[PDB]
């Protein structure tokens, strides 16, 4: 497996993919937006109550929202 | 290790699947009822104070990981001898052994 | 297969990066989406240039037109009109139920 | 039909327990006999509350958890700190390549040292009395309130000579309404006579203090 | 069992039989579950032994292999005392599990 | 008066220092002593709730006592 690899790791991969994904979404979101917590999970900085959400992939579709949209523009 | 020898192994405190031949069983006797586990404790395992104090392979000088054990794996391995006692298990002289 | 939020805001992100051209690097982002799917899925509906908005009265009499003039060819239709050709049929298919009435 | 919270109050033995919502209770004299016996501790403080326990905004920003010393006494942080710094610089390729020809002896701690750690340097860490609950805000209101008469080291700002120079003014302003039974030096204390200080001194001679019954 | 909320014990008051555990079943605790430290022999109540159903599995009920425990923890809490630990109920997952796989096959 | 205003102070003056600075006339139920935030540092001066009246009354005379890094300390109600 050395010199010509075999087969792959699905887990692992799977792994990797959430990296990729996460550094992909996190390159457009400003410092200031986001809070990351002790666990892995993020924050909404902007919305006064901070809402906190799972994944990346959620805190950009929580950015998409209204209730979002309209906590912005105060701030 | 060879034969005589394992009766000083250590056993996982899951029974094993395979009932046959296992010394981590009910059946076996292994694994035994209203077990204390201070009492079972220093039984092998290492204890620096006890009998079983952590040693280095009698060739190499690297430590072993097994108590009761004079022969690092790779040492036991290479020359074909039983880690504890050093009795050969293997002839060796048409084995290339490759530690790859 | 159906297309959840989060998976579009990925495949915008990924577009926004890696452009056009590259939808087997987009493909590997997202869980059980095929390259064409996500080419399917930005153009039909994700692009930006897609227009979301109410229809006008030119809008209209141009579709109304169009499709008297070449009848079921909407892929041909939809860029005189500037709406998806999706958009433009089902919105052709409202006016004629609303003239129905 | 029902008490309220003055008749209450005085029906207790002991009227400082007694809250706004305890003459709602089916058998309100034997809550507040309970709430008033000793030893019990009370319901925790978040039933009443709308928010969920440990839901709140403050949470967001705890930091991570730290080892206790004799752990970090191994070394084993900086071990495996460096250990995961190389490896999200590898790639694919060579993770599912050194899965085929692994390295040995890598992140290996000498057994005597964690022995040690675990079986000489281990201390007991701060602990809670009973009835002692956690709420929410619990540590960060863990500064609490350091008597009159009872001064901090800090308060070298002074730097005078052991009375205090407030005092040769509470002298002259006179003793403060607020604290109705403080006693301080040259006012309502001894700096009469002064033989308060040897009663204690006297008595810390008389006593031996040699714990029975401990190991040799 | 601990992870099924309605299986059924049966807690009747246990006898001289000796309940019994399938293959499946082998080297676990019937009530808690686990698989490590057996301390006590689990005894069955009477009509849990009656006729065909004498030595089959306590936990699921199937040919049984092997005698049947209580872990050391259930015996410092007194769990062994509760009364016959036969399940008397299949409950859903078994049944749902049945119809999906004649369903299919 | 269960609170008092406190001026004329220096950054090395501390909320918990000034607990116990105020607590050697009547303890402070309630300190605050505001953290700027944007240059990291103290303009000195104070707010004190204390327990009841008592704590309040004595407050302005409180203020004579007072003495942080050879300088005085405003106390007075509110
Ligand atoms: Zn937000
Ligand atoms: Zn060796
Ligand atoms: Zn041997
Ligand atoms: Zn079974
Ligand atoms: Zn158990
Ligand atoms: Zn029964």
């Amino acid at each position: 497996m050395s010199f010509k690899r075999e087969g792959d790791d699905w887990s692992q991969l799977n792994v990797l993919k959430k990296r990729r994904v996460g550094d992909l979404l996190a390159s457009y979101i400003p410092e200031d937006e986001a809070l990351m917590l002790r666990d892995g999970r993020f924050a909404c900085a902007i919305c006064p109550h901070r809402p906190v959400l799972d994944t990346l992939a959620m805190l950009t579709a929580h950015r998409a929202g209204k209730k979002h949209l309209s906590s912005l523009q105060l701030f | 290790v060879c034969e005589k020898c394992e009766k000083k192994l250590g056993t996982v405190i899951t029974p094993d699947t395979w009932k046959d031949g296992a010394r981590n069983t009910t059946e076996s006797g292994g694994r035994k009822l209203n077990e204390n586990k201070a009492l079972t404790s220093k039984k092998a395992r290492f204890d620096p104070y006890g009998k079983n104090k952590f040693s280095t392979c009698r060739i190499c000088k690297s430590s072993v990981h097994q108590p009761g054990s004079h022969y690092c794996q790779g040492c036991a391995y290479k020359k074909g001898i039983c880690a504890m006692c050093g009795k050969k298990v293997l002839d060796t002289k048409n084995y290339k052994q490759t530690s790859v | 297969g159906v297309w959840r939020n989060t998976e579009d805001e990925i495949l915008k992100a990924a577009v926004m990066k890696y452009g056009k051209n590259q939808w087997s690097r987009i493909a590997s982002l997202l869980h059980r989406k095929s390259a064409k799917q996500c080419k399917a899925r930005w153009y039909e509906w994700l692009d930006p240039s897609i227009k979301k908005t109410e229809w006008s009265r030119e809008e209209e009499e141009k579709l109304l037109h169009l499709a008297k003039l070449m009848p079921t060819q909407w892929r041909t239709i939809a860029p005189i009109i500037g709406r998806t050709a999706a958009q433009c049929l089902e919105h052709y298919e409202f006016l004629l139920d609303k003239a129905a009435q | 039909n029902r008490f309220t919270v003055a008749e209450l109050k005085q029906l207790v033995a002991r009227p400082d327990v007694v809250e706004m919502h305890d003459v709602t209770a089916q058998d309100p004299k034997l809550l507040v006999h309970l709430k008033a016996t000793r030893n019990s501790v009370p319901v925790p403080r978040h039933w009443c509350f709308k928010r969920k326990y440990l839901q709140g905004k403050r949470g967001i920003e705890k930091p991570p958890f730290e080892l206790p010393d004799f752990i970090k006494r191994t070394g084993i942080q900086e071990m495996r700190e460096a250990l995961q710094e190389k490896e999200e610089q590898k790639t694919m390729k060579s993770k599912m390549r050194e899965k085929v020809r692994p390295k040995m002896g890598k992140i290996d701690i000498d057994y005597q040292k964690l022995h040690d750690a675990f079986f000489k340097w281990q201390t007991k860490p701060k602990l809670t009395i009973h009835g002692d609950l956690y709420y929410e805000g619990k540590e960060f209101e863990t500064r609490l309130k350091k008597k009159p008469g009872d001064l901090s080291d800090e308060l070298i700002s002074l730097g005078m000579p052991v009375p205090p120079p407030w005092l040769i003014a509470m002298q002259r302003y006179g003793p403060p309404p607020s604290y109705p039974n403080l006693k301080i030096p040259g006012l309502n204390s001894p700096i009469g006579t002064n033989a308060a200080e040897f009663q204690t001194k006297t008595e810390e001679e008389e006593i031996d203090r040699t714990p029975w019954g401990e190991l040799e | 069992a601990k992870h099924h909320p309605d299986l059924i014990f049966c807690r009747k008051q246990a006898g001289v039989a000796i309940g019994r555990l399938c293959e499946k079943c082998d080297g676990k605790c019937v009530i808690c579950d686990s698989y490590v430290r057996p301390c006590t022999l689990v005894r069955i109540c009477d009509e849990c032994n009656y006729g065909s159903y004498q030595g089959r599995c306590v936990i699921c009920g199937g040919p049984g292999v092997s005698d049947a425990y209580y872990c050391k923890e259930c015996t410092i809490q007194e769990k062994d005392r509760d009364g016959c630990p036969k399940i008397v109920n299949l409950g859903s997952s078994k049944t749902d599990l049945f119809y999906e796989r004649k369903k299919y096959g | 008066d269960a609170t008092v205003y406190v001026g004329g102070l220096d950054e090395k003056v501390s909320e918990p220092l000034l607990w116990e600075l105020f607590l050697q006339a009547g303890p402070v139920v309630n300190t605050h002593m505001p953290k700027d935030r944007v240059t990291g540092q103290h303009q000195g001066y104070g707010f004190v709730e204390f327990l009841s009246e008592e704590d309040a009354d004595y407050a302005i005379k409180i203020m004579n006592m007072i003495k942080l890094y050879g300088k005085p300390i405003r106390v007075n109600k509110a």
